């Protein structure tokens, strides 16, 4: 949203200089197309998994939020979340497998990756028989 | 040597707003900082930029400030497409 | 005056203080006046017959 | 040289394009402050 | 069928005019008013077509009084001949009759109104 | 007197006329900038819900803008039906209809000619124009290579004015390849427009097979090789039995538990009827409940639910099979086959991509862009291109574009202007100047001199040659056959016929009666 | 015929009709005040 | 158009409607040059300067002086 306004500021003075808008428009498309080729020469390839690059990249890319100073433990959390889904074809990894559950309470420092599937809803407690389960078999009922 | 080249000069001048905005947010003088961007880049072909912690110019690869190429690619690409659509507008007519 | 103001808009975006902007035009204005005072020629050496023509040069310019 | 081959009528597109550019840049000035590590947050 | 376009109107206008001076009475002015009322139709066609109503009305009255053939009317498209045998124009008798019947029967009702009360909405 | 009542505007013969002509001037000046390749797009701001619309089509501009003028409503309706018939050329109707009335305004005022006499000149002038347009056409479709090339030129000529003018070299292949895949079937419902945010305008790629925005079930696998496709307009939902009016009388709940057992056994036997064919996927029109969904797991059958009515025919024609609901006789209803049933992701929404089908009678145009206003322009642009190219399959004759069709039609009109006696010959020449005003406007939008190119084009075609045209890139006369600019014969025939009827309706007016609004 | 002059103007004859009816309206107001059988008008 | 007619009424006392209809028709004829042919406004007035100069020169030769005879001036 800032580079767009900057190029419009460039086109502002160019409209007074007797140049057509279509010539100004095609110049940016040709200039932008050349800009892609310059960065393709500059960018460096990386391995499938590299904690030195991915963790530092994730921490220095947030850079503006409240959890940027908490990124000492959340940047590995983001890298470890995506590395579980791996493919050689460079697929578009879907973020539906990475669910972000919002619970009001506590602090951000208590945030940590749960090993299993965390459920948002609470128990019914109409009868309240069991308290804590161990070695339980989970089933998904769809009927009533 | 064409009128298309004169537009590309303004394209290069307007693209320098990103380090200028970083200088104003950090409080540093933009011309003094941007003058160092010009002084170090003719020899340094890449990884030369601004670091906010030290408030100066240094090698960004040593300080670990990296980003994907697709982010900057989509920014330059989508920005040119938006200006292409805005400049083709001529009239603002009220409708239902 | 609008041309100085329009070009000053781009320099305010860069973060230059307005007094340094104003002092720059003051030094540039006197420098331009000092140069233009040297390059222009005098017409008092000519006689009255040619001095009338110089008024006709400016009279047609103003009308 | 002059008075030939054209005359630019309907300069309102030029006025409309200027109004759209300054309108887009004025919105960009509010978003410009949030750039970089030294940017700020916005409450809406 | 009949042949309209000003031919039936001028034919029916002079028929009542020739009987007006035979039956003077007191209603002769009503026969003359009925004659001049029929003439407004071909004069309207002459007005819309741009032709002169003086030459058009005088020609139809003078010609139709002389000759008995009653299929000559106002040529609006600007042809050189006014005889409608060649111009391919035909109208029904029931259609041209109802113009006179529904008109003369309405105007009796229009003339018999004296008191006119209009309740404002 | 006052018969019409209070708040009723009436006009008589000098306020009635010159209110429609200034309305024809008002509606024509808006769409003047949109005509041609260098035309500027108009932005429409709605009065409610802050809904904006970027659009170049003259019909869509007149759809949204309110116009209380009765004469402008005629131009609103003729652009609507022109968009319904051909889809392209609505702006040329509004411009040519307005300029015909602009010329006729001068013939009524300056020359003092009756309005009916002006129409009689336009009838003979329009007949001479269509006869020249018929003789100027050229046959096609005898060679498939030439028919392939002419559709590419028609797609380039159509998309030259829209937002795809820069990338028309790539979109011409995408536009013409989809039409040849229809196998003669003229219908636009078999082409889908999937909206995807991101990328650039030239990222639109041609899809092999058929792609749509649906999803598998909860337990279904990702990939199945050589999957048999079936389409059910069935109710795999709680079927009920259709003799509405069935209720269940229950004396004891012992048989009611066995009654519910029969309901589950009823649908089990229905899904068992599906497995007799041995299909690999199952496509249903409406929502599938969970109990049918669990039964497709062990049988190795994929599931797709909530398919649109258009999507049934769009997927069935690519599959080649027919929609089956009874599932009784496995002999008839031979199904198709698809190689790759693997889905892909373009943006944030997964789409089911198919490839390697029997037939491709239905297609799907994948688009990429920045703003939805550009995608809406991309939809309307290719809809006009695909509509023109689809009607070019049934109507084979075409005509050269680039403004040469307007001047070559006016040549026969000017030739027939001399031998017509009376005052209507000036109206015959007024029709010629109306055809000349279209290429005059093409030079104005491009920013070049209009009087020189129109004078050079007019003097060039009367010499004997009839292949010259306007080249707005260089700003001079050039050969249209070299550049490859050609348009359909029914398009320009509809434009001249619609514009002739447009001037005829508004020229036969003498009074305006505007009743009170509700 | 088609070559006849339409004259482009019906507003003049309509204004003359409005003036004649307006002039005949007041002329018919004082029609019954003529002759020995006339009537007085108190204003 | 009101002021040019007032000056013509005070100057000569005749020909005011001719100035009003001719000055409006010059702007009427100049309208299509601006719209259709796209002529500069400075070019339209520049032609009217040379056209008006030749116009008054036509009246210089087209006039006739009847001062030599009072009977012809009376006529
Ligand atoms: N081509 C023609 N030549 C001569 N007379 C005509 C021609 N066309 C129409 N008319 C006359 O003009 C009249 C017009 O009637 P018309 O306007 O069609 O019916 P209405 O008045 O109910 O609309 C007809 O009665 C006919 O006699
Ligand atoms: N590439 C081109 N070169 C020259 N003229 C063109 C070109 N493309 C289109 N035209 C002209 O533009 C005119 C109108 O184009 P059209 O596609 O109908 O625009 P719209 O859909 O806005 O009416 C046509 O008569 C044609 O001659
Ligand atoms: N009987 C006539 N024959 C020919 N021309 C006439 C006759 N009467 C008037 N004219 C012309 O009509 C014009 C009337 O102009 P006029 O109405 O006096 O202008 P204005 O009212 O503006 O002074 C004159 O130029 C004259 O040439
Ligand atoms: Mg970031
Ligand atoms: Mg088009
Ligand atoms: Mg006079």
């Amino acid at each position: 949203v800032i580079l767009t306004g900057a190029l419009l500021g460039a086109a502002e003075r160019l409209l007074n200089k007797g140049i057509h808008p279509t010539i100004i428009a095609d110049s940016f498309q040709s200039a932008a197309k050349r800009s892609v080729d310059i960065l393709l020469e500059m960018c460096h390839k990386v391995s499938l998994s590299d904690r030195e690059q991915l963790v530092r990249a994730a921490s220095t890319s947030l850079s503006s939020k409240i959890v940027s100073q908490y990124s000492s433990f959340l940047a590995p959390l983001a890298v470890d979340s995506v590395l579980k889904i791996s493919d050689e074809n460079s697929k578009n990894v879907d973020l539906n497998d990475i669910r972000l559950v919002k619970k009001v309470g506590g602090t951000i420092d208590d945030t940590e990756m749960i090993d299993g599937v965390v459920l948002t809803q609470t128990a019914i407690k109409s009868a309240g028989g069991p308290t804590r389960k161990e070695k339980a078999k989970i089933g998904l009922i769809q009927f009533q | 040597e064409g009128v298309q080249a004169f537009i590309w000069q303004e394209f290069a001048s307007a693209l320098e707003v990103i380090p200028t905005t970083l200088a104003e947010n950090a409080g540093l003088n933009s011309i003094k900082v941007v003058t160092e961007l010009r002084s170090k880049h003719e020899n340094g072909e890449l990884n030369d930029g601004i670091s906010v912690r030290r408030s100066g110019t240094t090698n960004t690869y040593e300080e670990h400030i990296l980003q994907p190429v697709l982010v900057s690619t989509s920014a330059i690409t989508l920005a040119s497409e938006c200006v292409k659509s805005i400049l083709r507008i001529d009239d603002i007519a009220f409708s239902r | 005056a609008s041309a100085l103001l329009d070009q000053a808009l781009e320099l305010i975006q860069k973060g230059i203080h307005p007094i340094k902007i104003a002092n720059g035009f003051d030094e540039a204005a006197k420098l331009a006046i000092s140069k233009l005072e040297e390059t222009c020629d005098d017409i008092s050496a000519s006689n009255d017959e040619l001095f009338r023509d110089f008024l006709l040069r400016a009279a047609k310019t103003s009308l | 040289v002059p008075s030939n081959a054209t005359f630019k009528n309907k300069e309102k597109p030029q006025e409309v394009r200027k109004a759209n550019i300054i309108a887009a840049r004025s919105v960009a000035d509010a978003i410009r402050t949030s750039l970089g590590p030294k940017g700020m947050d916005k409450m809406i | 069928v009949v042949y309209g376009g000003g031919a039936a109107e001028v034919t029916m206008s002079l028929a009542v005019s020739e009987e007006a001076d035979k039956q003077r009475g007191i209603d002769q002015y009503a026969f003359r008013g009925f004659a001049q009322a029929l003439d407004t139709i071909p004069m309207t066609l002459a007005e819309n077509s741009g032709l002169d109503p003086i030459g058009t009305l005088s020609t139809l009255k003078s010609k139709q009084l002389k000759e008995k053939i009653s299929n000559i009317g106002v040529d609006c498209l600007g042809y050189g001949s006014n005889d409608m045998k060649e111009l391919f124009v035909v109208d029904p008798f029931i259609g041209k009759k109802q113009q006179i019947l529904l008109a003369t029967q309405l105007c009796r009702m229009i003339l018999k109104i004296d008191n006119v009360i209009i309740s404002g909405k | 007197v006052q018969i019409f009542g209070d708040q009723v505007t009436e006009e008589r013969a000098e306020n009635a006329r010159l209110s429609a002509f200034v309305g024809a001037i008002a509606v024509g000046d808006l769409v003047k900038s949109t005509l041609g390749p260098k035309g500027m797009d108009k932005l429409l701001q709605s009065a409610s819900s802050n809904t904006c619309m970027v659009t170049n089509d003259g019909a869509t501009i007149l759809k949204s803008i309110p116009l209380d003028n009765p004469a402008a409503k005629v131009l609103v309706n003729i652009s609507k039906v022109q968009d319904d018939e051909v889809g392209d050329g609505t702006t040329s109707v509004t411009v040519l209809s307005a300029e015909l009335l602009r010329e006729a305004e001068k013939l009524i005022d300056q020359s003092k000619i009756h309005p009916q006499t002006i129409i009689e000149g336009y009838r003979l002038a329009s007949a001479a124009a269509l006869d020249a347009l018929t003789k100027a056409a050229v046959d096609n479709s005898h060679d498939k290579t030439m028919f392939r090339e002419d559709l590419i030129h028609i797609a380039k000529t159509t998309l030259s004015s829209k937002i795809l003018s820069q990338d028309k070299d790539h979109f011409a292949e995408l536009a013409t390849n989809a039409i040849l895949r229809l196998k003669g079937s003229t219908n636009l419902e078999h082409i889908q427009i999937i909206k995807i945010l991101g990328g650039k305008l030239s990222d639109s790629f041609l899809d092999e097979g058929f792609i749509l925005a649906k999803k598998f079930g909860n337990n279904q696998p990702k990939r199945i090789e050589n999957a048999k496709i079936l389409i059910a307009n069935t109710t795999l939902d709680t079927d009920k039995v259709k003799i509405f009016g069935t209720k269940f009388k229950v004396d004891s709940t012992a048989k009611l538990a066995q009654l519910e057992k029969a309901e589950r056994e009823k649908m089990k036997n229905k899904i068992a009827k599906i497995s007799k064919f041995g299909i690999n996927t199952f496509i249903n029109r409406q929502l599938i409940y969970d109990y049918p969904e669990q039964l497709f797991t062990d049988l190795g059958i994929n599931s797709i639910e909530h398919a649109d009515f258009e999507g049934v025919e769009r997927l069935a024609l690519v599959t080649g099979g027919e929609v089956v609901s009874t599932f009784d006789e496995p002999s008839k209803c031979k199904l198709g086959e698809c190689d790759v049933i693997e889905e892909i992701m373009l943006g944030e929404q997964p789409f089911l991509k198919f490839s390697g089908c029997k037939a491709g009678e239905a297609c799907t145009i994948v688009l990429r862009g920045a703003t939805d206003q550009t995608l809406d322009e991309a939809e309307r642009s290719l809809h006009d291109a695909l509509s023109v190219l689809s009607q070019t399959t049934k109507e084979t004759r075409t005509v050269l574009g680039g403004g040469c069709a307007e001047m070559v039609m006016s040549k026969a009109v000017d030739t027939e202007a001399q031998n017509i006696d009376g005052k209507k010959s000036l109206a015959v020449e007024a029709f010629a100047r109306a055809l000349r005003q279209l290429p005059t406007i093409l030079a104005d939008n491009a920013g070049f001199d209009s009087s020189e190119l129109v004078s050079k084009l007019r003097s060039s075609i009367y010499n004997g040659i009839s292949t010259s045209g306007l080249d707005l890139n260089n700003g001079t006369i050039a050969d249209m056959r070299q550049l490859g600019i050609v348009e359909s014969y029914k398009l320009k025939r509809a434009v001249v016929s619609s514009a002739s009827e447009a001037a005829e309706v508004l020229l036969r007016v003498d009074n305006i009666i505007r009743a009170r609004p509700r």
